[PDB]
RNA sequence: GGAGCCUCGGUUGGCCUCGGAUAGCCGGUCCCCCGCGGGGUCCGGUGCGGAGUGCCCUUCGUCCUGGGAAACGGGGCGCGGC
RNA sequence: CCCCGGAGCCCCGCGGACGCUACGCCGCGACGAGUAGGAGGGCCGCUGCGGUGAGCCUUGAAGCCUAGGGCGCGGGCCCGGG
RNA sequence: CCGCGGCGGUGCGCCGCGACCGGCUCCGGGACGGCUGGGAAGGCCCGGCGGGGAAGGUGGCUCGGCCGAGUGUUACAGCCCCCCCGGCAGCAGCACUCGCCGAAUCCCGGGGCCGAGGGAGCGAGACCCGUCGCCGCGCUCUCCCCCCUCCCGGCGCGCCGG
């Protein structure tokens, strides 16, 4: 009856300063600043969740706008707490700043 | 052929060198006979704290 | 949702840093009291450099080139501005979330307001060091609206004094209180110090 | 038909030796001193006239195809998922609690029964309180809460397996074309021995997890997280 | 001396070279010392029949 | 009150002293001064801050009946005045 | 101590690919910047000739156009509709 | 037609799992060697032998209630420290993490990630298939016994007989 997913903002691509390596995104999950704090989060699932303007399908559901790419947290990307994703699909760039969703439920706890 | 890691494939290594699961059997033997040993002697000083 | 983060203690540069990180990980932020915002580097030296960017215009025709504003918060913007990729989409989009105040007006002078102690200048400078208020700097660079500022700020100070005693006086019945019931909150005020509170 | 004369010492290595292993199976004393055309194979039946006819069992066949795929190559450890080796977390323990994270049960707080043949978890979050019935789940989707009920001496039934639990319906041709054809047959239908059966297990665990207080108010809340409460940092 | 690192390598070096990154030549072909077929072949006439001979 | 294109972000709230930093926070004044408060002294508590943002508030299944502790609290986008 | 028109086959010397356009097919290693310049291969492309496709074509050739479907690293190509 | 029997290729579209191997990156455990056959330490205490800061001391002065606190001097040991002789098991590169270098003197278990890329059956009365090398084992064709007990059988949940 409430929120299954710790919550995460998309900071941008794994990139060198120049050059931009789009099929990793970078995630800054919310409460963890530490490459210590985010083993916990290694190989869970993640999702991409927005909605556009054709319908779609949905499992279990009847048909909806929203829709997801889905993704698994593979790393923790330097020191302060980032974790490398990577997606099924690259992420928009659209999607900067932007939640997306870090589930619970590859769990190893 | 593809090359199976011998040190982390133990049938490899064997392959390799048959010797190895000796060296092997002793050496996991070795190191629960002498884990035994450090237990009787924490457990002697344990009662010769009580005594 | 919304960081809003009272600028007075804080230093320029060190507290614009933070805000744009933020400002770019789509958080909203509001940045208030922004004439109490204090610089480090003494008073005359930071004038200086101020009257330099001030001299700094486009020879042909001034009303093109770069505008100096006075404002403390606009100053404040500027300085945030100069650490985001405004010049992209994105980077303008970060500036749009960022929210500058000379003083506290009405929606956040009833908003508890944060603190960046990693931007605080009683922690970041050396307290032999000298510094500058961002205020004076403004107000002799030729902000108009100091004195304007002040007047508003003693009447706000003295509306939350009220607030305060109105709030110590709640906590100190609620002190009361708990002392009026405690043998009938008992097994549960117990049950909240085994697992840690309380104490 | 004797069990293993050296035992396991690491996944590879046994204890003993291939000398030790001589004397204890005693090689010494067991020692083994030992120095078509006309009949047809496999065909053969009965018959009237002429006599008896031969048929062919496995008879050679009535069309070949242009071409077909040409065999692989043996390989050597890739078992069938019935021939698994299963793993179960050390925290999942029988009568654990658990927190089942992704179906339509989600966030729904649960006590743990058994691991199925599968390797799926059989699971209740005893009907009563939750409205989390007998029912399976995969150890990966689930929090294994640090929180048990003594469930020791319950007899969970034996006929309760990973078959059981298991979906049912649909067949192939009927009518098919047209505007029906089980898009309807519509529910699934609880049935009276899934019944029967969740009313046997639940009375066993339900004294046992209210001798808890707070337990059963515990099992029928859900599980959320909310603001400044990170995974990472509570525990379960 | 600064186009190289160098020194003088533990017995564990020598092993650990040899067995993750043992490779023959063998008719001018790198092939992977998956065998001692492969090792015996081409220096059994020096007596070195084995990885561990190679080793040695 | 009913449908119906489109644009999306979101997935508990926090309703506030002032400020200090080689110091502060809270009480209570027996006592004194000022306009229930404000200022003072004195005393008593806290101070790696539990009158803590390392925080607080809020609960997250629905119902039934039939006990206890808690109990006049909540509502009707309940309605008029200050 | 015997014969494969039958040992039943992990090797079979009695006969031999699903494979064998031998300018074919298959296996192992290594390597791959490039102006000027050189060489090789192009079932890349244009126009005409000898051969050859019991080729195609008014039941629609060439050309032209195409937010249609594809192939090829590429030169290019093939189909759908007009 | 029902068998989804045996084999072969497949999945309309979106999904998930599982175990096996390869290559990685981490985590947790343990067991060893060497040294100034580590240095320091700890613990028990005993007998001596000096030296130093500076003391349950004394003393000038100061500050508080003979006592407590703050300076100052000569300096023994009734606060300690240091050297020297002689001797105990508790040490152990020590979870009292004070300072190394390592591993035929080295092993076990666990997690995250990416990848699977090949295809030694195209016979007419008898397999549509194994498997090479390595590990051992495991088993048996050898007898014994002991235990537990899952199925089944027997007797009183207990005991006895795969
Ligand atoms: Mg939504
Ligand atoms: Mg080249
Ligand atoms: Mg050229």
């Amino acid at each position: 009856s409430g929120r299954l997913w710790c919550k995460a903002i998309f900071a941008g691509y794994k990139r060198g300063l120049r050059n931009q390596r789009e099929h990793t995104a970078l995630l800054k999950i919310e409460g963890v600043y530490a490459r210590d704090e985010t083993e916990f989060y290694l190989g869970k699932r993640c999702a991409y969740v927005y909605k556009a303007k054709n319908n779609t399908v949905t499992p279990g559901g009847k048909p909806n706008k929203t829709r997801v790419i889905w993704g698994k947290v593979t790393r923790a990307h330097g020191n302060s707490g980032m974790v490398r994703a990577k997606f099924r699909s690259n992420l928009p760039a659209k999607a900067i700043g932007h939640r997306i969703r870090v589930m619970l439920y590859p769990s190893r706890i | 052929v593809l090359k199976k890691n011998p040190l982390k494939n133990l049938r490899i290594m064997l392959k390799l060198n048959p010797y190895a699961k000796t060296m092997r059997r002793n050496t996991i033997l070795r190191q629960a006979r002498n884990h035994k040993l450090r237990v009787e002697r924490a457990a002697a000083a344990l009662a010769a704290k009580k005594s | 949702q919304v960081l809003v983060l009272d600028g007075r203690g804080h230093l320029l540069g060190r507290l614009a840093a933070i805000v744009a990180k933020q400002v770019l990980l789509g958080r909203k932020v509001v940045v208030v009291r922004c004439e109490g915002i204090n610089i480090s580097g003494n008073f005359y030296r930071n004038k200086l450099k101020y009257l330099a960017f001030l001299r700094k215009r486009m020879n042909t025709n001034p009303s093109r080139g770069p505008y100096h504003f006075r404002a403390p918060s606009r100053i404040f913007w500027r300085t945030v501005r100069g650490m985001l990729p405004h010049k992209t989409k994105r980077g303008q989009a970060a500036l749009d979330r960022l929210k500058v105040f000379d003083g506290i007006p009405p929606p956040y002078d009833k908003k508890k307001r944060m603190v960046v102690p990693a931007a605080l200048k009683v922690v970041r400078l050396k307290p032999t060091r000298k510094f500058a208020y961002l205020g004076r700097l403004a107000h002799e660079v030729g902000w108009k609206y100091q004195a304007v500022t002040a007047t508003l700020e003693e009447k706000r100070k003295e509306k939350a004094k009220i607030h305060y005693r109105k709030k110590k006086q709640l906590m100190r019945l609620r002190k009361q209180a708990e002392k009026n019931v405690e043998k009938k909150i008992d097994r549960f005020t117990e049950v909240l110090k085994t697992h840690g509170f309380l104490v | 038909p004797h069990c293993s004369r050296n035992p396991v010492l690491v996944r590879g290595i046994g204890r003993y030796s291939r000398s030790a292993m001589y004397s204890r199976k005693a090689l010494y004393k067991r020692k083994y001193a030992a120095p078509v055309l006309a009949t047809v194979t496999k065909p053969v039946g009965g018959d009237k006239n002429g006599g008896t006819r031969v048929v062919k069992l496995r008879k050679m066949p009535r069309y070949y195809p242009t071409e077909d795929v040409p065999r692989k190559l043996l390989s050597h450890g890739r078992k069938p998922f019935s021939q698994h080796v299963r793993k179960l977390r050390a925290s999942i323990t029988p009568g654990t609690i658990l927190i089942i994270l992704t179906g339509r049960h989600r966030g729904k707080r649960v006590v743990f029964l058994k691991q199925l043949s599968s390797g799926l978890l059989l699971v209740t979050g005893p009907l009563s309180l939750n409205r989390v019935p007998l029912r399976r789940t995969h150890q990966k989707f689930v929090i294994a809460t640090s929180t048990k009920i003594d469930i020791s001496g319950v007899k969970i039934p034996k006929h309760l397996t990973d078959a059981y639990f298991k979906k049912k319906q649909l067949r192939k041709p009927r009518h098919q074309e047209g505007e029906i054809f089980d898009t309807e047959k519509e529910k699934y239908e609880i049935t009276e021995q899934r019944k029967v059966d969740q009313k046997a297990v639940d009375s066993q665990i339900l004294p046992k997890i209210k001798a808890v207080p707070q337990l059963q108010g515990y099992l029928r809340s859900v599980f959320a997280l909310t603001n400044g409460v990170y995974p990472h940092k509570l525990v379960f | 001396e600064p186009y190289i690192a160098w020194g003088y390598p533990n017995l564990k070096s020598v092993n650990e070279l040899i067995y993750k990154r043992g490779y023959g030549k063998i008719n001018k072909k790198r092939i992977a010392l998956t065998d001692n077929a492969l090792i015996a072949r081409s220096l059994g006439k020096y007596g070195i029949i084995c990885m561990e001979d190679l080793i040695h």
